[PDB]
């Protein structure tokens, strides 16, 4: 899991 | 023939998100970690590269059909295409007079030798300077721009890619709106769609050796720590 792309 | 009016309203709805996302007057850049000329120029060009992948995440949340894709698609396409979108939209700033990327002043005017100093080589800048001279000569309009941008992103052919045949229809969509525009609406544009395509070739060959070059710079703790956490999570390998 991405922490940032999660503002997708 | 005429343009629809689903083709007008994709247009004009790709023409507005790039004035949303992309301002002519680079005021923001003052905020960035500012410019020196050991990579000198890292943080600066870091500070860049992930405001501007900020901007590619707004101007893709307003394609058309963008934001229905799951969130694990839209995030693969953005992965894979962001270096790209963002060496197609930098050509607004580049000049052929100057042969560097002028963005409101003398301190942030970046030309070939500035980006030697944030660890990238003549492998990647020369082919990357004649990729935005000639596209600079396409003398593409900025409805031409903006289409391409969006085909750019909306390429299924990545990796990581779930919902391919959605992709595809979505991206078949655009290409459709773009040739209808350039006979329409582009005198002389015969061999230009073909033209813009052969640049899309041109970004992959351009994508492959940035991440080439981007993995060894990354690599080493002196230097992955000059990037930012977005530029990190973007162009790393983290699955
Ligand atoms: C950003 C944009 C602009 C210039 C793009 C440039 C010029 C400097 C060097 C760049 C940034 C290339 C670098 C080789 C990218 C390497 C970044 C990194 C150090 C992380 O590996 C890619 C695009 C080139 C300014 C403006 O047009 C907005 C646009 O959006």
């Amino acid at each position: 899991r991405h922490k940032i792309l999660x503002x997708x | 023939h005429m343009l629809s009016d689903e083709q007008m309203q994709i247009i004009n709805s790709l023409v507005e998100a790039h004035h949303k996302t992309y301002d002519d007057s680079y005021s923001d850049f003052v905020r960035f970690r500012p410019p020196v000329r050991r990579l000198s120029m890292l943080p600066h060009l870091a500070d860049l590269v992930s405001y501007s992948i900020q901007k590619v995440i707004g101007f893709a949340k307003m394609i058309p059909g963008f934001r229905d894709l799951t969130a694990e698609d839209q995030i693969a396409l953005l992965k894979s295409s962001a270096i790209e979108i963002i060496m197609l939209r930098s050509n607004q700033s580049f000049s052929l007079e100057d042969m560097s990327w002028s963005c409101g002043g003398p301190d942030f005017k970046y030309c070939i030798n500035d980006v030697t100093k944030a660890g990238h080589t003549l492998e990647l800048l020369e082919p990357l300077v004649k990729f935005q001279v000639g596209l600079k000569k396409l003398k593409l309009h900025e409805e031409e721009h903006v289409l391409l941008m969006a085909i750019c992103l909306l390429s299924p052919d990545r990796p990581g890619v779930q919902d391919h045949v959605r992709i595809e229809a979505l991206q078949d969509r655009l290409c459709d709106v773009l040739q209808a525009y350039i006979r329409i609406q582009h005198p002389g544009g015969r061999l230009l769609y073909a033209k813009m395509i052969q640049k899309l070739a041109d970004l992959r060959s351009l994508n492959e050796e940035h991440s080439k070059q981007y993995r060894s710079l990354s690599f080493q703790p002196e230097h992955s720590m000059q990037l930012t956490p977005l530029v990190l999570e973007v162009f790393g390998s983290e699955v």
